[PDB]
Parts: C-alpha cells; structure tokens; sequence
C-alpha cells in the first residue's frame, strides 16, 4: 500500500523519458535506412545500332 | 516529318557531287549511297507499347 508503489512512481519518469529515445531512435532508422534507386535501362542506341545490321547495310 | 513526308530516317549533309571528284575509285562512294539511301529509305521506330508492356 505504501512502499511498492511509492517506488513505482519514483520509477515512472526515467521509464518514460528513455522509451520516448527509444521510439525516436526507431523512427530515426526508419528514415536512415531509405534511399532513392536509380533504375538503369538499356540504351536505345544499342537497339538501332542492331536494327542497322540486320538490315545487312 | 510525316506530315512533311520526308524520309523519316536520318539524312546526312553530304554532296555527293564532290565526293564523286574526292575519291580516286567508284565503288566506296557507291557503297557510301547504298547504305545512306537505305537508311535514309527506313524508319527506326519500336511499339512503344509493346516496350512499354
């Protein structure tokens, strides 16, 4: 009735701050671990080079 | 172009008059048309939906 929860209270704040780290160290990787790909695709070139020779010119 | 009507495939700034004079022998100069005249003859295009899909 007095003891245990005297020391609860006591404990509350320090939980709290260092969960409220925690979830923004989470957030935090969720934003690091993101990167823009550059997709590559072949070039067209290639594609009317290879038209021209099969036409045999 | 199409609208024109003029060939569709690229055509080169060349005068053929000269290098008929240019070159000591015909037939790299007749090569020279052939290929040109073909390419000049043929559209370089692919469906672009095919590609797409």
């Amino acid at each position: 009735d007095i003891m245990v929860p005297s020391f609860v209270y006591n404990k509350l704040p320090v939980i709290h701050f260092l969960q409220e780290k925690r979830a923004e160290q989470k957030l935090r990787r969720v934003l690091d671990e993101t990167y823009t790909e550059w997709t590559e695709e072949l070039d067209q070139a290639h594609v009317t080079d290879a038209i021209t020779r099969s036409l045999n010119i | 172009r199409e609208e024109e009507g003029l060939p569709g495939g690229p055509v080169p700034r060349i005068n053929w008059p000269q290098e008929y004079s240019s070159f000591i022998d015909r037939e790299p100069v007749v090569a020279k048309r052939i290929r040109y005249d073909t390419l000049a003859s043929t559209t370089l295009e692919r469906d672009e939906k095919q590609i797409e899909s």
